[PDB]
DNA sequence: GTACCTACGGCTTATGAT
DNA sequence: GTACCTACGGCTTATGAT
DNA sequence: ATCATAAGCCGTAG
DNA sequence: ATCATAAGCCGTAG
């Protein structure tokens, strides 16, 4: 219990001391070699923990070094350990025990969390060293605008639009907002096809006046199916199709590929025209169509090349930007040096911890296990 | 800096948690009834190199490399699943030949990964045939630095033959395994008519099959389970009494357990029960069992009918257990609760797909190699200018340059069908006697050998030419007509039948 | 059948036991002062092709790799052995670079094997280099089936540099580490002197080094040592007195510890004794250690001069401790206790093996070469019979047999030494202008593409000529006097030298 | 104690029942699976046991089960397993650890070694399979009289000697010899380079009354340096010398060899012309040399070739034989099925034990541990 | 996912006996 | 070189309560 | 004599 | 108060 694990602090005032609850041996090992003793504990952990609602027995217990050592199991006695710090793995598992330790120790005493007691690390995910330059960086969003930063650290396109040298904050916002709008259609994709959804950044725009006359449907629809068998290298096909459902016209087309065995049509609604996401797509096209970008000139930092696409253009940059990095990733607490974690976890000026409430008495819990909230929450569609 | 969070993210967490577990560890799915555990094991020996006509390997290697570059998630499972596919006893038709220690009935662990040998099958190779011909797509490592195939383009389905039982966060599914040859034929009969009945399907696979030979009783159960997806099916072992031809006395012969039951455990617990006075008729308890099979007698009371204590027996003993059916896989990436037709179709569709994606392939292939060979046949026709040219040009780019751009004679003994003879991504600026060459054609004659020029090397030109002529001809007949497919299907599947042909093992006696 | 044996049997089998483990486990070589283990592991991490310059690889793929072909011998005491080579507090010249928890001198144990990552070091290379130019012997496997290296070509004495501590069955040796500086030195002295004696060669190296600093005081052991083989040496640790510029209190001050010491263990044994009463003079006991080097202080209590209290603890505690130094080696497979003078002798007869032979390969690789290069020279000087004997010939093989059945005009722009031009098992029948061919000759001839008939690959093939001219002349002189090879050895041990230089660690303190 | 480890037979009467010792588990779970429920017993082993003299103490003990099982520890009231065999390894961790029980019995318990108990069995060594044909194999000497036979499996050699189809006993007999003679070799090899010894089968006989005229011996040494000339293909020289260290004469060659970078000597004294290994050489030499087998002519089965060499011809016969053969050499006892290992170890039909005696009392144990022995035992030369 | 046993020599350190 | 803990669902088997 | 509570097993994971 | 006997530790191996 009280030795063999937990390697308490010289000082015995409690308030003023840490604890810590990590994996046993390849967390302890590295923790204790890089802890501080003064006000510093730790107590491992081996493998994982009964759940308390799935198998409720007061008599039932296998290790209780965690409650024995915290209090007397009836806490307003003793208080020992006032702080309290969570630190886990970025992995499913972690999250899963974490998750299993959280609906513990709020089953178990409330009064310890409506205090303010309990704190959860956040644990750096990712080292980029590029050379000199060193980055710690934690999260996927952080990492995903450090290498929007890198690619944009100063490049000037030169475009035969009204700006001979566009670039700066305006072109940031482009690449940011380009990025958003691939996003939202990579989430999407589920339901349509991508190709179109690709097209239809410089295809015209469109509207639900254009239902009157036949021809100008025809045209657009043509000039679409065109290009798709332009940009068609794979073995697909692409064919037309004007539908008439009203009593007079309500003109509505219809898209017809041919994948490998199957045909697939893709009608036209007043739903989708009018969905903001369609017009979202709509706008970024007026938006992107209206730069006149194809003879192009930008240099990051010391070299430019004209290209016909602005994605492609993107895509060259984000490679030169991405030639001489390097990232490891940690995908452990026992993986990094003993300084590294101290400094980067435990460190009372460089640490960031968090704080949880109490907001309300929700039954969170009660839907946990019962096979019935676990049959009808998967609604993550 | 510590900003304040709310309670709700235990929500978050444990909702991703559930949600990858799902996905990615216990459902299968029911294009191939494997596990990504199995497919990484599979596509590593396929990598390494390990035949069923090669020489044993030991199981550290295979252990250590699918920890390193695929399965990062230690090795005690790895090698527990590793030892669950060599057992002949756990599987209709094993996957892994191995040699060694791998455990038995008794419940006794097989050995340490230092000592076992392991190979692939003959059956192996029948189910990632045809993997390098760009068959399917391919998904990155942990790291983004490796490529792992999505599916297996198999020519069996695995989920209907062998099955498999896990429990996820949400669902749980178990499915019994079944006989080869009735699901060939009534895969054959599905592809005769796509608007058959369940009683047409029912009518072909009477029942299920396992390793070892049973007695089923009901029958309302299996035919719910094969129309609904759930159902209970009760599993009986096979004895027998045995009288002496002279006064004697009554002795019960064992052939047989029922499915995933233990020997030790079963003696121990029969035992417990004489010894508590539960059971009557019992007076001793003997074993017989050997290496020409198993064999348990069991000594009848003196003056017992012994019918009485059988009867009891089965209402008590292990010999007689039921079954939870439950056939939940994954689709779309969706738990969804599939019938055998829904299974039938897709695997139909999947076995469409690869072949006419390896049917693209080697079209593509077939005419890149045509394509090179005709323009070989061309500088094979005139080559003493093609020998003066490269003689005064000092530099090779020059002497290309030169050879790019001057016509040729197409002579008389040079000189197929009016198209698909040439790449699609070909300018018609060439090839229109007339003929043009390209910078690719011209390094590939620069890169011809003296060896080429006998009275034999023009004759097997000639030759694969018009194989290569014959087969984009067959390629494009076969891409034409959907029929032809279907027959290459069913003659495949016929031979596949032929193969890998057995006897029934289990037993269905309706009540 | 069951024949009678004499117990004398018991003789035979701890005798061979004995002589295996003493040849094969404990007793390293002085040529290369490694263990058999190490070895297998340095030729696997070769093999394998884990650079310095590349990224790291898992641990679990080298261990299963070295049980499965090598080393069948279990996996911890390879995980041990590979763990030891890259703790820095451990050996003066890490070998493994690796990267992870591998513990520290707290005691504290490193992780498990499917965390570290590990590859081969700058310095590693130089003790594999030229392993596949034939420099020496392949011995089979337990099974006959691979091939291992007897020993390693070196640059570096690493018995001498680091040494190592087994024990046998019969005997027990252990080395000190050293300095390179000094062995390159004493190496280059002997090379200057053949006859230099004892004194002359302690000169140039003062004593050892160890990884952490530490003071010698005995010289009269370290001269007996180097003079027979053994004796004894003491090891005193760095501490110092402080007292405050006001009245404060003295305070003691440890920068480093002895060698091979545990730091808890020190400290729980000081404590003990402290609360013993044993010693005195002591209050408190605190720690400063840190990232920037180890600080241990001890609070003397108030009205003490400390230096006794200093005393009596390096006469007790083991901050002075000895050491058993005893060299004991394989000399040709035999335990035999050898001096400085004799290791230095055996390691310069190695590497003129090494030499000899890299050169002998060298020489025989660059004849084959430079012999295959005439007759292509030969076939590009007449080209154009050589197109009508291919354009009428319609076998190829006839082709060959014509080529060699004719023999050619040798044109005056094809038109060296008397000799060294020509293979040993080469026929006087050949290169009697006059020359023949060979079946050989007459396949690389028809080997030869069309990209070799422009007005550079003339001037190349004749640039490589006389290149390989010149080489086999230079071959051929450091074959013939012994003094060039002499200086290529001092030339390579200087820039050896001059590559891996350090600077001095310990302090020795004469008394 | 007598559970957990344990497994005793049904029948209880000592005298009638079985003992065996092997490695715990790796061993212990085949041997289970595959041994009888009648009179067989089996005892795991753990590692190691310590010495008896290293460090000899009444109260040291750490599993005492053997004892504890067999007997009280004093033994004639009770006798239990009158029979006991110690199946073992086939390494040298296995003769090491016999050697260990075997002493430890030998110091324990003398009676029951006096009394003819302790047996030692004999476990395979090698599996050849040839298709259908397998056999087991337990000792090298077998092995290689196996591997003989299967080159020898009825060949018929045609050399034109006095028989024109000499094949049999005879040949086979010359072929044991031959073999016998080249182990001589090898074994002496650590004195005298191999490649003079090589050659003396072919090169004549020599006496030493050939010290009579110098012409005899300078012929002879040339002839022989100038075959070594002939048969060097490797990077090596070789001179001769002759050298008079008598009053008159006592002629004695000196063979010069220049290796790499250093000459080396080898005169020919009359002790070793006298040398039974050299006498022998000279007999084997002529029987060689009366045969005339230049042209010869050997079938086995269907393919003959004529050679030059007789050993020349004996490599490529066993090639031949060694073509198609499969062999498996298991190096543990938990390698093999349960059924091979009993049939093969323990079958009381099939089995091959071993019976130890109490011959002489003498102080082997004693020189056991002393270090002085073992300091003055490896005087293998 | 993890705690205690042995050989083997040379060295030491501690503790009861002459 | 090796023995006991947990999640997760669906099934069963056994045992005291209405 | 008939319902509520305590277990064991199946396969990945630690 | 001064010599003979019992331990622990170092690294490969099982």
């Amino acid at each position: 219990g009280l030795p063999g694990k937990l390697a308490d602090c010289q000082e015995r005032d409690p308030a003023l001391s840490e604890l810590y609850l990590v994996e046993g041996d390849s967390a302890g090992g590295s923790a204790k070699q890089g802890r501080n003793r003064k006000n510093q504990a730790i107590l491992p952990l081996k493998g994982k923990i009964l759940n308390v609602e799935k198998a409720r027995f007061d008599k039932m217990l296998s290790s209780q070094e965690v409650a024995t050592l915290i209090t007397a199991l009836y806490n307003p006695d003793k208080l020992r350990y006032h702080s309290i710090i969570i630190m886990t793995d970025a992995d499913v598992d972690g999250s899963h025990i974490r998750t299993l330790l959280l609906t513990f120790f709020y089953r178990q005493m409330p009064e310890i969390v409506e205090r303010g007691h309990v704190y959860i690390a956040q644990p750096p995910l990712y080292k980029v060293k590029k050379g000199k330059q060193e980055q710690y960086i934690k999260d996927d969003e952080a990492m995903d605008q450090y290498q929007i930063s890198i690619a944009l650290d100063g490049a000037t396109l030169h475009t035969n639009a009204s700006a001979p040298a566009l670039a700066g904050e305006a072109l940031e916002k482009l690449v940011s907002e380009y990025n958003a709008t691939q996003k939202m259609i990579n989430r999407m994709e589920r339901r349509y096809p991508k190709a179109m959804l690709k097209e239809l950044i410089y295809q015209p725009t469109l509207t639900e006046a254009d239902l009157s006359d036949e021809q100008t449907v025809t045209r657009w629809v043509n000039a679409l199916v065109s290009e798709l068998n332009d940009k068609e290298q794979h073995g697909s096909q692409w064919k037309f199709d004007v539908h008439t459902n009203a009593e007079q016209n309500l003109f509505e087309p219809i898209v017809r590929v041919r994948t490998h065995g199957v045909d697939t049509d893709y009608p036209l609604d007043h739903e989708f025209i009018t969905g903001g996401e369609y017009r979202r797509i709509c706008t970024l096209g007026e938006k992107l169509r209206g730069l006149l970008e194809e003879d192009a000139f930008i240099e990051r930092g010391e070299r430019r090349q004209p290209v016909a696409s602005f994605e492609q253009a993107l895509d060259w940059l984000v490679k030169e930007s991405r030639r001489g990095l390097s990232i490891q990733r940690y995908k452990g607490l026992g993986e990094m040096n003993p300084e590294q974690l101290w400094e980067t976890t435990m460190d009372p000026e460089s640490r960031r911890m968090l704080r949880v409430t109490v907001k309300d008495a929700i039954a969170a819990d009660q839907l946990f296990t019962t096979l019935m909230g676990d049959a009808v929450e998967p609604r993550r569609a | 800096i510590t900003p304040v969070n709310i309670e709700e993210e235990l929500k978050s967490s444990y909702l991703d948690y559930a949600m990858s577990v799902i996905v990615g560890r216990a459902l299968p799915d029911v294009r191939d009834g494997l596990k990504p555990v199995h497919r990484r094991v599979l596509y590593a020996m396929n990598v390494l190199g390990n035949d069923w006509n090669k020489a044993y390997k030991k199981s550290a290697r295979v252990v250590g490399d699918v920890i390193g570059k695929y399965h990062p998630h230690g090795d005690s499972a790895v090698y527990d699943t590793i030892v669950r596919m060599a057992q002949p006893f756990s599987l209709r038709y094993m996957l892994v030949d191995g040699q060694g220690n791998f455990g038995s009935i008794d419940g006794d662990s097989a050995a340490a990964m230092r000592y076992t040998e392991i190979r692939l099958a003959k059956i192996a190779h029948e189910l990632m045939a045809d993997l390098e011909k760009e068959t399917v797509d391919f998904v990155d490592n942990y790291d983004g630095t490796e490529k792992i195939p999505d599916v297996m383009p198999t020519k069996i389905p695995n989920l209907l033959v062998n099955g498999s039982s896990g429990i996820a966060v949400g669902m749980a599914t178990n499915i019994p395994p079944h006989n080869l040859t009735e699901v060939i034929n009534g895969c054959l009969a599905y592809i005769d008519d796509e608007d058959i009945s369940i009683e047409g399907l029912m009518e072909h696979i009477p029942g299920p099959d396992f390793p070892t030979a049973a007695i089923i009783n009901g029958r309302r159960g299996i035919e719910e389970a094969y129309r609904t997806g759930r159902g209970k099916v009760y599993i009986r072992a096979r004895a027998e009494v045995e009288v002496d031809a002279k006064t004697g006395r009554e002795t019960i012969i064992v052939h047989e357990i029922p499915y995933q039951v233990n020997k030790a455990r079963l003696i121990e617990k029969i035992a417990e029960l004489v010894k508590e006075k539960r059971v009557e008729g019992i007076s001793a308890l003997r074993d017989e069992s050997d290496k020409d099979g198993m064999r348990i007698v069991i000594e009848v009371k003196r003056d017992a009918v012994g019918e009485v204590v059988l009867n009891n027996l089965y209402s008590q003993t292990q010999l007689q257990v039921s079954f939870g059916i439950n056939m939940v896989a994954l689709h779309h990436g969706q738990p969804k609760i599939m019938n055998l037709k829904d299974i039938i179709a897709a695997f139909v569709r999947h076995r469409r797909e690869v072949v006419t994606r390896r049917t693209i392939f080697e079209l593509r292939k077939a005419r890149d190699r045509a394509h090179i060979l005709e323009a070989l046949a061309v500088a094979l026709a005139n080559i003493d200018p093609i020998i003066e040219l490269i003689r005064h040009a000092p530099t090779p780019a020059e002497a290309k340059t030169a050879l790019v751009a001057n016509p040729w004679q197409l002579g008389n003994v040079a000189a197929a069908g009016d198209d698909a003879a040439r790449p699609e991504w070909l300018e018609p600026e060439f090839g229109v006697g007339l003929y043009y060459l390209t910078e690719q054609q011209a390094q590939a004659i620069l890169d011809l050998r003296l060896q080429k020029l006998t009275g034999l090397e023009h004759e097997k030109l000639l030759d694969e030419y018009k194989e290569l002529l014959d087969q984009i001809a067959e390629l494009l007949r076969i891409l034409g007509s959907a029929d032809r497919l279907m027959e290459v299907i069913r003659e495949e599947l016929e031979l596949v039948r032929e193969q890998f042909g057995d006897k029934r093992r289990t037993e269905i006696t309706a009540n």
